[PDB]
């Protein structure tokens, strides 16, 4: 509406912005063993597929890239995009053999030979499918006949579970075999998250303390925004976070120097504006809620409402015009005022 | 020789490694239920295995795990002595009766073969109880233990005791059974065993962060009734 | 979450009619009187004390002894959620009622219905048994006997109600439910309802933007369920408190400035004053 | 001022979108085929479907108080009017005559 | 009267759809697989509720 009439009206909010940015990754720069899953030349049968635990170690995925255009590079729980920016706790890599008409047939929830007789993947996976072709390696004149696959199981397969015991089939694999038949080399990688303090994690680097300000701060990986400030916590010599009653974060290690750092909030609050009839004056007063005058007319009251600022306080008493908090209120005597209320005449 | 007793209030430890103060929380994981039978010895693992001893002659050191006790499958052999741990994960050909000649390990097993994993540190020892708990989940290996003194007592002391993480093997092997290991002439030796099962329990921190008391909320109705309360 | 509407504009109006009829009940029910009256000096009324009643100078904040007892006894920065102070502190209420006790005693209900009129007080009891049907020789004959059982009966007040444990549970139950609607409300921020995180910083910095939607979308809609259910709740409540403040404020008109004929409204016997 | 504030949310309420393509029912099934419109229709339902149940959950509330005005008017015009009254403030203030 | 009705409603809701291929768990759950299955209950669930 273009015309305010007398009252007190709540319009919006206010916060502290950020005034930088810390990271803290730790020190410790390693490479992982990416080289030798890769152009080993030697891949097992699907139906003994390799498992390698990675990790104390700096993931780079550039090299993913660097080594062939792969037909398939598919990730479901993550957005292939972002992999490298972020930690893991430990990554599992299972490399093998299998048909090219086959390589859709590894996805969570779904049905065929090898996904319930060789390979059963879970509901709830978590990493990237990546297959690419290996005719011009994997595949004799004569037929290569090492690579063999279960066809009849009594039942069905239970997520990672690998057996050992003519229910194989050899393939065969000849150059002149089409699209659909080749070898393919397929790897497929799990991710663990929500663990123990992940260690796979390195392509950035860090940055200096800083307290007494709201600052962002990234602590391996624990991003969010806050102050910074010392804390007379006895932690244990193996915790790592601190929580309380809300289940928040309030506590945190420096991994450099073993230091107790509380974490709390910027300021923040509401925002009340306080005015008399359009048709009687345009001046106003702004009220900040439950703030110290300290963190935000030319005039500056405090009272237990919050900060006042641009209204002057008159030790007079008068009958309540517009309410503000406990026993001020404000009028418009021309000026603003804000005094205490009276209660009546004595008598 | 086998024999029974209670295992009253005994075998809480510190599921992660988050700090707090001052609050109530529920947990849900495998625990040892209060009040329970613990085999006292003179063996399957199970989903967990709870160790408590207070001999002091030194003759017990390090376990045997494993599921077939053979060369064809990895096992742990844990080996503790006066100056560091030993931790393998080698397919050793597992003997019948293994043992500590003191310090060949001949006895213990024949030979050492193909394996990856190694890991030497301070030993995990040092009127004195000790606690340990084993449990594989996950493809890790956890284990716990405290150290706390004791009067002259035939069976577990009466009061509360919070077990702190140890280490975290991140072996993820196959283990179906496992025996102890001595060193030695005759002896005798004495020790409980007891089992863990999943149980949700309501743990009490104090001020300073460490667990002082705990309620199994399926013990009886109480016991269910203050749960549900919080 | 600009797409939803304007369920935040109906959230707020609730919200803030919820507060000004919280601040209109306590108006409406204490300021009675426009007149701040005041006690003699000389505290003699007959033979009755009223000391356990009237306020105390020597303690700071000005309050009777059994308003210190009540006071005592009682008993009792989050994410978007914050508390408004009253209107009216403790020391105006106190006000107030010393306002009407010094009034009721010192006028008896002549203040009010217009100018206060003074009278002693034998006489004014005395009135007030001839307005029971006991005629005035009973009480002029028996003055020190009902002084005395006035002083016995204000006497074991103190004890009986700090004896009971659960004498104010109907005051401790606001405050009860008040911490556990707020509690639950900041609980419910931990759940997931069916998406991969419960944290929108997480999901934000692990998938792409076109993604993400899905996942945001169900937790904007659990979050809405949950404001709206605590809203709802709490219009609830706030019905019942304010048919409680007019029933106070119906017996403080006819019980304290007057004397009611109404059985079992102003206590059990014959009503002599409050 | 109530009804009326009442009334204008829920008939502006019609044109949000609730994460759809659009807002107009003829515009969805005159662009989408019918085995894809019903996705698109789902969400528009349950928001209207929320709106309407929001809308009488209030109504019911105010209906309740204004109840409670109408026995107290009630009690007031038959202690007040028909007879006199020595309840003290309840017909006024002072000592009371008529109404 | 109104008691009975609200009860009566109440418990007529339960062969509602909300939209979904059935109204019961178990025919879903049999004739459909996990990841459907799963995306299914939940119409129910919040029908329900
Ligand atoms: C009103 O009652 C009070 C409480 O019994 C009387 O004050 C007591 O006086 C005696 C004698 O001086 C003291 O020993 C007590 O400690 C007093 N009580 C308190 C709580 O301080 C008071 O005397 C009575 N009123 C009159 C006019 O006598
Ligand atoms: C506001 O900050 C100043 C700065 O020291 C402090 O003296 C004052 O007590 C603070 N006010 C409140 C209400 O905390
Ligand atoms: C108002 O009251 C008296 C005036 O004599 C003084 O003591 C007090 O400081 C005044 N308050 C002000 C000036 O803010
Ligand atoms: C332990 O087991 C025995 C038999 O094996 C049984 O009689 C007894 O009740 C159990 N519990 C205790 C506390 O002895
Ligand atoms: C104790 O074990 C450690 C670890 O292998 C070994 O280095 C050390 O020599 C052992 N001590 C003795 C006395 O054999
Ligand atoms: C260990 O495993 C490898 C891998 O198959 C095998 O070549 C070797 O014979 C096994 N035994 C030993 C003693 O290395
Ligand atoms: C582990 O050992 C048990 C006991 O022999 C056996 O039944 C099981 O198949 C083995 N493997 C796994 C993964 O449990
Ligand atoms: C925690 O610290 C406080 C103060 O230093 C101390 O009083 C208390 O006993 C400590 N808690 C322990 C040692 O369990």
């Amino acid at each position: 509406s273009f015309t305010v009439e007398k009252g007190i009206y709540q319009t919006s909010n206010f916060r502290v912005q950020p005034t930088e940015s810390i990271v803290r990754f730790p020190n410790i720069t390693n490479l992982c063993p990416f080289h030798e899953v890769f152009n080993a030349t030697t891949f097992a049968s699907v139906y003994a597929w390799n498992r390698k635990r990675i990790s104390n170690c700096v993931a780079d995925y550039s090299v993913i890239y660097n080594f062939a255009p792969f037909f398939a590079f598919k990730c479901y729980g993550v957005s292939p995009t972002k992999l490298n920016d972020l930690c893991f706790t430990n990554v599992y890599a299972d490399s093998f053999v299998i048909r090219g008409n086959e390589v859709s047939q590894i996805a969570p929830g779904q049905t065929g030979n090898i996904a319930d007789y060789n390979y059963k993947l879970p509901d709830d996976f978590t990493g990237c499918v990546i297959a690419w072709n290996s005719n011009k390696l994997d595949s004799k004149p004569s037929g290569n006949y090492n690579y063999l696959y279960r066809l009849f199981r009594k039942s069905k397969l239970k997520p990672f579970e690998r057996d050992i015991s003519s229910p194989l089939q050899s393939y065969g694999f000849r150059p002149t075999y089409g699209v659909g038949h080749q070898p393919y080399r397929v790897v497929v990688l799990s991710f663990e998250l929500l663990h123990a303090p992940a260690t796979v994690c390195g392509p950035k680097k860090s940055t200096n303390l800083v307290k007494n300000k709201c600052v962002n701060f990234n602590f391996n990986g624990l991003t969010g925004t806050g102050v910074l400030t010392e804390s007379n916590k006895k932690f244990l010599p193996f915790q790592q976070f601190g929580r309380d009653i809300a289940d928040t974060t309030d506590a945190v290690r420096d991994p450099q120097t073993l230091e107790i750092l509380d974490i709390t909030p910027c300021s923040f609050g509401g925002v009340s504006v306080i005015t008399p009839g359009t048709n009687t004056s345009n001046q106003v007063a702004v009220l900040y809620q439950g703030v110290n005058c300290t963190e935000v007319g030319s005039n500056v009251f405090q009272t237990r409402a919050g900060c006042l600022i641009g209204a002057e306080y008159v030790n007079n008493s008068y009958e309540c015009d517009i309410p503000i908090g406990a026993g001020i209120c404000a009028s418009y005597q021309q000026s603003i005022i804000a005094y205490t209320m009276s209660l009546g005449a004595e008598n | 020789t086998q024999s029974y007793t209670n295992s009253f209030t005994r075998g809480v430890y510190y599921p992660d490694k988050v700090f707090r103060s001052s609050v109530l929380h529920s947990t849900q994981d495998l625990f040892l239920p209060f009040f329970s039978n613990v085999t006292w010895f003179h063996l399957p693992f199970n989903d967990g295995v709870y160790f408590a001893s207070t001999e002091k002659s030194n003759i017990i050191r390090g376990w045997i795990f494993g599921t077939t006790l053979d060369s064809k499958t990895q096992s742990l052999l844990i080996v503790n002595n006066a100056t560091n741990v030993v931790i393998k994960v080698c397919e050793f050909q597992f003997c019948n009766d293994p043992f500590l000649d003191v310090e060949s390990e001949f006895r213990v097993y024949s030979s050492a073969n193909n394996c990856t994993f190694e890991y030497v540190s301070q030993p995990f020892l040092m009127k004195n109880l000790r606690e340990f708990v084993f449990k594989n989940i996950d493809g890790y290996f956890k284990i716990y233990s405290k150290h706390t003194p004791i009067n002259l007592e035939r069976d577990l002391p009466q009061g509360f005791s919070a077990l702190e993480p140890l280490v975290d093997l991140p072996i993820g092997i196959n283990i179906t059974r496992f025996q102890t290991l001595l060193a030695l002439t005759a002896g005798a030796a004495a020790y409980y065993v007891g089992y863990l099962q999943p149980r949700t329990f309501l743990l009490k921190y104090n001020e300073n962060g460490t667990i002082t008391d705990a309620v199994d909320c399926a013990l009886d109705p109480l016991s269910e009734t203050k749960c549900t309360l919080k | 979450l600009l797409q939803y509407g304007s369920f935040c504009t109906q959230l707020k109006r609730a919200l803030t009619g919820i507060a000004v009829e919280q601040d209109k009940n306590t108006q409406e029910v204490f300021a009675q009187v426009k007149q701040i009256y005041k006690t003699p000096p000389i505290k003699y009324f007959g033979g009755f004390n009223f000391s356990q009643i009237l306020p105390d100078p020597s303690k700071p904040s000005k309050r009777s002894p059994i308003e210190d007892l009540l006071f005592n006894k009682v008993t009792l920065k989050f994410n978007g959620l914050t508390v408004l102070p009253p209107l009216l502190t403790d020391e105006m209420i106190a006000q107030y009622t010393s306002a009407l006790l010094a009034g009721t005693i010192t006028s008896g209900w002549t203040f009010g219905a217009g100018p206060a009129l003074q009278i002693p007080f034998p006489m004014q009891m005395a009135y007030r048994f001839n307005g029971i049907g006991v005629t005035q020789n009973v009480l002029y004959e028996n003055q020190k006997l009902i002084a005395n059982q006035f002083n016995s009966a204000i006497g074991k007040i103190q004890d009986s109600l700090s004896s009971t444990p659960s004498a104010l549970g109907k005051l401790q139950d606001v405050v009860n439910h008040n911490a556990q609607a707020l509690n639950t409300l900041v609980k419910q921020l931990s759940s997931k309802f069916g998406a991969i995180s419960s944290v929108l910083n997480d999901i934000l910095s692990r998938l792409d933007p076109p993604e993400a939607e899905v996942q945001i979308d169900r937790l904007i809609t659990g979050r809405l369920q949950s404001l709206q259910t605590y809203v709802t709740q709490q219009l609830i409540r706030a019905a019942e408190i304010r048919a409680s403040a007019n029933l106070a404020a119906t017996k403080m008109s006819e019980c304290v400035l007057g004397q009611s004929k109404r059985v079992d409204f102003c206590g059990k016997g014959y009503h002599l004053m409050s």
